[PDB]
RNA sequence: GAAGCAGAAUUCGGUAAGCGUUGGAUUGUUCACCCACUAAUAGGGAACGUGAGCUGGGUUUAGACCGUCGUGAGACAGGUUA
RNA sequence: GGUAAACGGCGGGAGUAACUAUGACUCUCUGUAGCCAAAUGGAUUAACGAGAUUCCCACUGUCCCUAUCUACUAUCUAGCGAAACCACAGCCAAGGGAACGGGCUUGGCAAAAUCAGCGGGGAAAGA
RNA sequence: AGGGAAGUCGGCAAAAUAGAUCCGUAACUUCGGGAAAAGGAUUGGCUCUAAGGGUUGGUAACAACCAACUUAGAACUGGUACGGACAGGGGGAAUCUGACUGUCUAAUUAAAACAUAGCAUUGCG
RNA sequence: GAAGCCAGAGGAAACUCUGGUGGAGGCUCGCAGCGGUUCUGACGUGCAAAUCGAUCGUCAAAUCUGAGCAUGGGGGCGAAA
């Protein structure tokens, strides 16, 4: 499978996540 | 304007009659009754604003007044002045009486 | 390709995708082709029979419809959560509103509707038409279209929730 | 007519087609299963042993796109629209 | 010999005894909202559309369940006046081995001349 | 009449909305739009009031003369109607799709088809 | 209702806000015109070898149109059917 690298992944930037 | 006039005379268009306005102008009773008649939260601005001469319901204090100033409301008023016509009035119009002892 | 590769003896593999419906199998075969080969729309059930993709020479992707395994313990209310069904087609969508509200965050969903100071969900969806203009004849709260729009939102990545992985 | 068939509700069987046998939801689909009213919501033929009443799907002239195969004209495991 | 490396093939990473292409022979590989990037991390793209699809309010004869009114035809009259189609004719039942009868056989029957409608059948689709 | 899609493959068709003034108008977004978004109040007639101008003439901030269409307010009054005929957006939540404006199969297909601007490549002194 | 322009309130300035003016857009509603989306439409030996009614798209331009001319089939022309 190989080492799993999600670091460079950027998550959606839904409008819930801002403050 | 009336909205949907081919079907106005429908009884489920009915509206609130003018001696029944009379009614809920003298006893605040009867008002309660067609308040509880109702729901609250269905109504224009929460049942917050409502015209008992038009017998209808307003979203805000700014349309209550602007509805106040029409001649709608001065027709309702007018009337309201000149009488609704009652049973009574229907009795004596023919000189009949109620005879109670 | 390390399949095809243990798989070498024959001419090539067949990979099919399964899943419940809306998790993104066309999708993935798309990304995975880098072309739009797959229909795809956040709807349930677009893809409705099996197709065949050339992914490499000795790679097949085999898209399938989404299925959904009967359980005596689902409710209707966990398959509309989980994305069985549309939304539109469903009577009273109000009453699946306390379940997103149980399982999205009070404060996410704030952010997100710009809304604050509802006590229960029907509360909250008047509130959020009244808000948006979401109104019937005579200005009532529109709360069906509100409840369907949540529940879209909720469905379609608009709305922040997941389910926390348990603790070892 | 029979049965532990006490009554009530029945179950099995017989004669009988005189008379009834409904209203709906669901097409991400072999449209078949659900819901209720009711006395009950029985099954078939006269088409389907090819075949001009009307209208939807098998179903498919010419326009067009995606998937598979082919060097290509194009054909199809196929899917969509008019 | 170098590549548009286009098509295309290619599971990685290490070594070496080969020593250059092809190597070959072993080893093993599985944050309930962050970090990093010059506000954003997008294609889940706004407007636009006689494009295709599902739903909500209002609305109504779409329906329950049909009724009524008007004009123009259809009807009758005067005048005027074709065409398509036509082997011959037009009531059915059963039989008529070739799964077909209108005419044959056996039965039921069977009464001039007509008018308005109807679409079972024969006819009728530049079929 | 009552019910209001129970009809149908499918709200096909019909109905409903519609002019003008005022209050008010969310998501999304290329920040331009969406938008007439959505949702509400009113509209007749009569009698009035007020405001919006021009020419000539030695604080002229004054006199004389002349003229037209708009805008706002008030009272009265008929009503089953008040854009009284005519004329005249139904609205909204979304999905797929093509950027749009535009073009074609005259006589069955107007469209995810063609073209378009933008982008990239090749040849030529 | 785009630039450009005027006034006021600010801001050390650069700039910000408000109220006007302005009349641009292969913008928009919509009459004519051009076209042809829909109707279990009319019509089906029709008024017509493609017409009629309602509805619809567009309507200041990649809009519509007359005359003269050029391209002639192994061809031309083609926003490509
Ligand atoms: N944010 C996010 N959305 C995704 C991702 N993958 C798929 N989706 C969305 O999920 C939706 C549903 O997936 P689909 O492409 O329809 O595939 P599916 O799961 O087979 O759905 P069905 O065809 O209906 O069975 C898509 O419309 C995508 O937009 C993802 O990785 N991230
Ligand atoms: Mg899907
Ligand atoms: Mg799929
Ligand atoms: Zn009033």
């Amino acid at each position: 499978m190989g080492k799993t690298d999600l670091s460079k992944l950027q998550t959606r930037k839904m409008k819930g996540l801002k403050r | 304007g009336v909205f949907a006039k081919r079907t106005m005379t429908k009884t489920r268009r009915r509206l609130r009659d003018l001696d029944q306005i009379e009614r809920d102008l003298r006893s605040p009773r009867h008002l309660q009754q067609y308040k509880e008649t109702k729901a609250a939260e269905d109504l224009p601005g929460l049942g917050l604003y409502y015209c008992i001469e038009c017998a209808k319901w307003f979203e805000s204090e700014t349309s209550l007044v602007g509805h106040r100033k029409g001649k709608p409301h001065k027709r309702r008023l007018k009337q309201l002045k000149e009488g609704a016509y009652t049973h009574e009035e229907a009795m004596a119009a023919i000189g009949y009486r109620i005879d109670n002892g | 390709r390390q399949f095809s590769v243990l798989h070498k003896d024959r001419k090539q593999i067949s990979v099919g995708l399964i899943g419940y419906p809306n998790v993104g199998k066309s999708s993935i075969i798309n990304a995975l082709r880098g072309k739009a080969v797959a229909k795809v729309a956040p709807i349930p059930g677009e893809t409705k029979v099996w197709q065949y993709v050339t992914l490499m020479k000795r790679i097949y992707l085999i898209d399938c419809p989404g299925i959904v395994p009967p359980n005596q313990h689902d409710t209707p209310e966990d398959l509309l959560l989980r994305g069985v069904v549309r939304v539109e087609n469903v009577e009273h969508p109000e009453q699946y509103i306390p379940a997103v509200l149980r399982k999205v965050k009070q404060h996410h969903m704030e952010r997100t509707y710009e809304l604050r100071g509802w006590k229960d969900h029907i509360e909250f969806l008047e509130m959020l038409a009244r808000k948006s203009g979401r109104l019937l004849k005579g200005g009532e709260p529109d709360v069906d279209g509100v409840a369907k729009q949540v529940l879209n939102d909720f469905m379609r990545g608009k709305i922040p929730w997941f389910t926390p992985a348990p603790e070892p």
